[PDB]
């Protein structure tokens, strides 16, 4: 009997009254439209935006912490080399804005050096991420922005084939150029090659080298696309699982362990993978929201009073829209809790508070690599956790409005079934 | 997984009251926390929130009259209410934001002359 239960659950009675009233339903639908703009159209105040940003920064920060300590080398086939030095620019090396891969003889592989092939994949994802962070991530709804990205690396040493025609696609090693396209979006890549003799004016380094420049145009900077880059970054590290060994500064904070394999940071890597996974799911709710717009008013028809049992075919879409917004908000929260040092323990807590959430650059804008970036995240991790929490606190009203819209729609889906 | 409000009662307009909420660690720690209320004939309304670092914000209906605070060592959330009005009469609840989906009992506040 229904009186007997509206006795105890008086808020259920209010819910039913609202579900029978077009003007309460239309108010809830307006609320959903405004909260959707907060979630997918804003930046500072969107918890969804802040959580995407945080997932990306944690991946980037992870490599800023460990990249300088990571062995790499060999030749183009993932094979060992006799005397190859390959240097990647705008990377966070030891007292340097480049990372040098020059470990010879050892076979690239697990607990060994990272192959140049893996490093190239890693490096490209990194350069793209840092260029986009530097320019500022767009709101979640902006799906067609692009960024331009340029990066360089060099090869020296006898037998080094990492800058050759097969590695590169480029015909003349001195002065040649090649263009190729790729993917929903077309990205153009221009690769050019130049040789610099040991004697040339300039040329600190005693030695002859080849320089490769890559210029990518039309790189998508949408959230979904940047998350895919962050995933490539962290998965390449975890799959390649190269040897590292760290310089622990006398004084400083202490990195444990000091030698080992990169995939040995298992809690850190799992956490970051899980953040990215949750942010990809979060960004997927965008299309659910878009395809179920709530801006058309609803009512009875032919001037007949509204009948909640027959006139409510919109409810399904309203519920899917409300549920999707709630899901964004919960996943945004869950990204934050995965990395927030307040709920972390032991070695993983030390990693985040001592390294990942710090920056040693002498704030520098996001995406800047200096000779002091190494061993620190330099990716605004702490500021982003704070801004995520601030944005969630400023979403108190909208969250209740979303729950209410969901309860209304769900009451109407029930009545119509 | 526990939310326990207390401190409510019947007071006079113009009056004061301080509400308490004991929350479990897993709800409270490193989360935004907040207060809500449910008045007769209405659904639950958000009232105030506070970040782990202590930054408070408020709904317009209570701003300048209520103060939310938190005690991170004891997992306690507080709402100091002043210049109370009949319209502040309601069941008050605390939760994290976003909400854990089981609400506690709440605590009744009645303001009446
Ligand atoms: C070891 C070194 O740096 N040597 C310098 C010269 O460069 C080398 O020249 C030889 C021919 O004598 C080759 O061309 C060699 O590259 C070939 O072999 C490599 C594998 O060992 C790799 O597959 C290359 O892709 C391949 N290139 C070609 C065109 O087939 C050169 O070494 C390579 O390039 C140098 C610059 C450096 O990056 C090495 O790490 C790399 O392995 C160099 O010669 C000048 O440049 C060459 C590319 C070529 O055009 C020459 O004819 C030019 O004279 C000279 C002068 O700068 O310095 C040598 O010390």
């Amino acid at each position: 009997n229904l009186s007997k239960l509206l006795t105890r659950y008086s808020t259920l009675n209010t819910l039913i009254k609202l579900s029978a009233d077009p003007s309460a339903i239309n108010a809830a639908r307006e609320n959903l439209g405004a909260s959707a703009k907060n979630l997918i159209g804003d930046t500072k105040n969107s918890p969804a935006y802040q959580a995407v940003l945080l997932a990306i920064n944690a991946a980037v920060g992870f490599w800023n912490v460990l990249g300088y300590a990571t062995q790499c080398g060999g030749n183009a086939n993932g094979q060992e080399s006799t005397s190859s030095t390959t240097i990647f620019n705008n990377e966070p090396g030891y007292r340097s804005t480049s990372i040098t891969c020059s470990l010879n003889r050892y076979k690239p592989g697990y607990y060994g050096p990272m192959s140049i092939e893996n490093f190239k994949k890693l490096n490209e994802a990194y350069q793209i991420l840092q260029t986009a962070l530097n320019k500022g991530l767009p709101a979640l709804k902006e799906n067609n922005g692009t960024v331009s990205v340029t990066y360089t690396y060099t090869c020296s040493g006898e037998g080094n084939d990492n800058c050759s025609k097969k590695a590169t696609g480029v015909s003349d090693q001195n002065g040649g150029t090649k263009t190729k396209t790729q993917t929903g979006k077309t990205v153009t890549t221009t690769i050019s090659s130049k040789v610099v003799d040991s004697q040339a004016k300039g040329n600190t380094t005693r030695v002859s080298y080849t320089e490769i420049t890559n210029k990518l145009d039309g790189v998508p900077d949408s959230a979904q696309a940047l998350l895919a880059q962050a995933s490539t970054l962290i998965n390449t590290i975890n799959t390649a699982c190269p040897y590292f060994s760290v310089t622990n500064k006398s004084g400083g904070p202490q990195m444990e362990p000091t030698r080992g394999k990169l995939c040995g940071f298992t809690e850190e890597i799992s956490a970051i993978q899980k953040m990215i996974t949750d942010a990809q799911e979060l960004v997927n709710q965008t299309s659910v929201i878009n395809e179920h717009e709530q801006s058309t008013p609803v009512g009875g028809n032919n001037g007949k009073p509204f009948n909640p049992f027959t006139d409510a075919s919109f409810a399904q879409g309203m519920l899917a829209n409300a549920s999707a917004q709630a899901k964004m908000l919960n996943l945004a929260h869950q990204v934050g809790q995965t990395i927030n040092p307040d709920n972390l323990t032991g070695t993983f807590k030390n990693f985040v508070t001592g390294f990942l959430a710090t920056c040693n650059n002498k704030g520098s804008p996001p995406g800047t690599v200096t000779t002091q970036t190494f061993a620190s995240g330099c990716a605004y991790v702490e500021q982003t956790i704070t801004n995520l929490n601030n944005s969630i606190a400023h979403f108190g009203t909208q969250e209740q409005q979303i729950q209410q819209a969901e309860n209304i729609a769900d009451t109407l889906v029930n009545f119509g079934s | 997984v526990q939310l326990q409000e207390s401190g409510g009662g019947l007071v006079q307009p113009g009056g004061s009251l301080r509400l308490s909420c004991a929350a479990s660690g897993s709800i409270f720690s490193g989360n935004v926390m907040g207060w809500y209320r449910q008045a007769p004939g209405k659904l639950r309304e958000w009232v105030a929130a506070i970040t782990p670092q202590g930054v408070p914000n408020y709904a317009d209906s209570v701003k300048g009259r209520f103060t939310i605070s938190r005690d991170n060592a004891k997992n306690m959330l507080y709402l100091q209410m002043s210049s109370l009005k009949p319209e502040d009469t309601a069941l008050y609840y605390c939760n994290r934001l976003p909400n854990y989906r089981s609400w506690g009992q709440g605590t009744q506040v009645t303001v009446s002359s």
